[PDB]
């Protein structure tokens, strides 16, 4: 089966997510950065 | 939602690895075996006992109690019939077998490929980002795969699996049920003694609960 | 609180566990289930130990427990002792089994429960994204699907998987006190004196799960 | 081991994470909302 | 706060740990495998030579381990070998059983301390999001989340499963101390020569974990 | 755009190539490379056609690597023993080069998600630690998205179906020398063609082959 | 192609050790999978384990076609290998057929026990180190939110916390399940070799004919792992 400890890596990992959730509940989005942001995506997935 | 793609490539990526595993043939038996389990039912060993019961008496719908009939008629000892019947109890439990074990495959599958799915999904998004308003809807169809395989491997394929075997279970019992009549019969045996011993099996290991 | 309570999750969980659980057991055999564990939680095992003063007392003679009020029914009916071994032996292995499948259905059930809530928590997050323009307004949207896991996750740890617990330690003091009383009732079928099967009465008491009292 | 599922939480909630930290990325925290949430979390923790 | 944060997911954890356990095993067998597992990490078993050393004194002249005890008393009350063998046979597995059921008490501790670890993570995380407009609200419910997590790794990993462990480990040594008193006691009854039985036990010496030579 | 691509592709091959070449061989990855190929383009003999080959040669008295072998055997062989050890180790053989395939494709299967879990661990790490330079964190998006598909894609698509539809060949090789050798030991006793024919009835609805009819 | 595969496997042994290299994060891993550990296994016990992965990694265990050479030759006439020599010794000082099948048998026991005692104390410093790596991460994120100061630190000082995890699975899959699977693959080379040694010094002092000998051991030699190198 699964390894036991992946229980408490999922808690882990859920738990700083919602963190993440939180700390867009306060958040303001920045086109520019968006568009920095897109720019290298693009360039990193090679397309 | 709804989505043909997402379901599209959960099933695509499920029948592929399965006819890896299995061969196309093998599938097709697995379907049909699983239609005849879900859209027939297995006689009730009740009614089994009673038409055994009325056998003993005088001295048949069931293809098991009929072969049984017929290997009677024609002067047949207990040793050739009783292999017989073993025999095509053993290819009746391997075939029910094969079948759960190809609906278990199928879903142990699905879900994988529900992850393949949501991650490609999510490649193509994040190679192809124009609108930061369409960042959020366009990455739920994707996940649209994810969940999808979720449900397979939960509401159908598994269950199917274990309908399955709980089908084996039954025709398993049956079969037994019908090999102990058939013994009786060629014995020549009390219908009362016999009647005792064949309720005894009403009480197996899944209907205790009834009572 | 309402924070804490959602109407359409709750009805995924117990929806789908349901549907789930009903293809491998039948509606009768759910409520033969529920109902061997209902008997099981409100009402408490005979001690060994009262099954053994009252099995003594009633031996030199020669009433609470229905399996010896069977018992010395059917020894006033005379039967031969084979028939006293068998109709004991097929009422133990029926409860056995009637305790088992109990446990089945309820494993099954705490088994299928957590599945259902990462089914419910897919579609929370699913429809949470569908309406997502900015990530501002998305707490209780998120919050509603990690209702449903947590709906899942308690269902299974803390419902069903304690009561199929439950039902297997049952099953486990009723067997030995199935078999206690068996003991007993050859014993005074047998007509012997109430003090040598004392002798050997306590000699697996602690057997298995007991082993750590002693 | 664990049950499947247990698993299949802990891959989505790590694709979750990563797509909340892409979000992120390109976004602007209020200072007032961010110190009132630090010293929220510093009176909970001691 | 920061106490009562504290004190929820101790109550979580422990709590729900505690319940399902519970609910699995006797309370009278909670107490007895907390007291055997006191046992094992409070008292150093009998080191193998010591006992070795022992019994090949009693053979050639032919006592603190309470089995050598019984085992003396059994031979000097004048029973056959069979019966003797018996006895000690169920006495080993006797012990074996308490030692097989305290394991299975703190595997039992190990697996639910992260399942109510995980309730109490969706408890507060759901908590924060649904009060996520009340800064004052959001803080215990994080603490809550994370430190509930933590306590469920630490009591998983670092408690109840290396006491079950060591709990087998202690069982592993057990059996093997009351075999080797087991043999030489037969050995004794039936009289070889003590040179031949002192090699016969030393070559248990390498049996199993003492492989460190 | 190169760059990243590699380097998710050198994490999870790389690793899972290094744990396997600990695990195995060199030569021994190769020999199950090779039957790999061989089992992906090669169609088993079908056994029918063996059964009627059988009888062919029974009423008598190529293409087929076994039944050289065996008719080769019988020629010079004309013991029956010698000849049944020879094909039962030729047939144990193939079942051993055939299970050891499946477990190296397995293993690599296994081992495939794991260095996916630690890309992704890699990049999420890089990508925290910058955080703040859009030429930095595209990359670590990268990273991890393409290290947990590869691990993903390698596990359920490639690897695993590898080892079993390995694990199928085998088990048709093993029907098929079963066969043969059958025919060959009813060809030494001089059995009936129809006996043996009817015999082999029963070999060929054995175990998958008793879902097609 | 085997260079290619090789020098892969090389390079990602690299790239994940100069990620490992980020002292005290391993430190704490390290540590906890020690106390852990040490509650199943003594120190004495660990340490003879890490001799055992040491002198399976750095000392090459010794082919089966030289010793089958070897024992061919010394079969026709009436050295570097231990349990070889020893068991000449035994043969040669005088001994009955049974008792020299004991000593053998008895020293191939206690190998293989060896071998199966490190592998154990190798997978469970596997199992454990990624649990501990968590606590560890766990720790950080609780440090790094008690003294949550400058936004901007909110990304890099999580990712030192998230580090630890990524430790443990570095040392699960990469360094611990490696040297048990090899612990395995020596174990099993070592059990194959001491086989072919016991029936080679079988047949001598039986005095065999050398050609029967000799098939059986070619025998010996097709099975198990080596089946995929023909």
């Amino acid at each position: 089966g699964l390894p036991l400890w992946m229980g408490t890596f999922a808690n882990l990992m859920s738990l700083l997510m919602c963190f993440f959730v939180l700390l867009l509940s306060f958040s303001e989005m920045d086109v520019l950065k968006f568009k920095q942001i897109a720019g290298s995506m693009k360039f990193a997935f090679g397309v | 939602f709804v989505d043909v793609t997402s379901i599209l490539i959960v099933v695509g990526g499920s029948i592929f690895v399965v006819l890896m595993k299995f061969t196309m043939g093998q599938f097709f038996g697995a379907t049909k075996i699983a239609g005849k389990a879900f859209m027939f039912k297995a006689d009730e060993p009740e009614d089994l006992i009673a038409k055994i019961v009325e056998m003993a008496d005088a001295a048949i719908n069931n293809t098991f109690m009929q072969k049984g009939i017929d290997l009677l008629v024609d002067g047949h000892d207990a040793d050739v019939v009783r292999a017989a019947l073993k025999k095509d109890i053993a290819l009746t439990d391997e075939r029910h077998t094969q079948g759960t074990g190809v609906f278990r495959a199928f879903g142990d599958v699905a879900p994988a490929m529900g992850m393949i799915g949501t991650l490609v999904g999510l490649v193509a998004m994040l190679s192809n980002m124009d609108d930061p308003k369409a960042i959020g809807p366009a990455m739920a169809v994707a996940l649209l795969t994810t969940l999808y395989g979720a449900i397979l491997s939960n509401m159908v394929f598994f269950p199917i699996a274990d309908k399955l075997s709980l089908r084996r279970d039954q025709e398993t019992l049956n079969r037994r049920l019908i090999m102990d009549g058939v013994l009786a019969i060629q014995d020549g045996q009390n219908p009362r003694v016999i009647d005792s011993y064949l309720k005894n099996y009403l009480n197996e290991g899944k209907r205790a609960l009834e009572i």
